[PDB]
């Protein structure tokens, strides 16, 4: 765990397993911020 | 967005060159030639599929 | 701001200062939405700075 939490720290499905059972239950949907963030983004409030 | 809007507006190397410069001036010019005519044809495989 | 282009966001404290004595809510507003950090900005000295001088007698 962390403190400011599990990392698993793996190197490059098995993980999905693990998770299924030990941490929370399966998802009926997922999404994704495919893009990432930039140093500076524009937070108008439309966003 | 500074690509998104690429997308969304073409949604020809000629109009996608149009659309990336007016919509992402500065990065372009450090960019290549070779290297932009490759996000060019990243481009046009993302655009193939509208659906 | 909206090109994304050279800044940190960092010097922006500067200009920042010029508008919250200059009245113009508008560009502070506009440097909040684009990324400032007030409580890092507001400091001993700025705060020092802004009530010794630019505030009326």
């Amino acid at each position: 765990d962390i403190q400011f939490g599990k990392y698993i720290r793996l190197s490059c499905e098995t993980l999905y397993d693990l998770m299924t059972q030990h941490w929370h239950l399966k998802t009926p949907n997922l999404v994704i911020s495919v893009t990432g963030g930039a140093k500076n983004f524009a937070l108008k409030p439309r966003m | 967005g500074r690509i998104a809007d690429v997308i969304a507006s073409l949604v020809a190397s000629s109009c996608v060159k149009e659309s990336l410069l007016r919509f992402l001036p500065r990065t372009i010019s450090r960019l290549s030639e070779e290297e932009t005519e490759s996000w060019i044809k990243w481009i046009k495989e993302v655009l193939e599929s509208p659906h | 701001f909206t090109n994304d282009r050279n800044w940190e966001s960092a010097d922006l404290q500067d200009v920042m200062f010029t508008a919250l004595v200059k009245d113009r809510p508008k560009f502070v507003r506009l440097f909040l939405e684009n990324g400032l950090n007030l409580r890092k900005f507001l400091t001993t000295e700025v705060l020092r700075e802004l009530y010794t001088n630019n505030f009326s007698s």
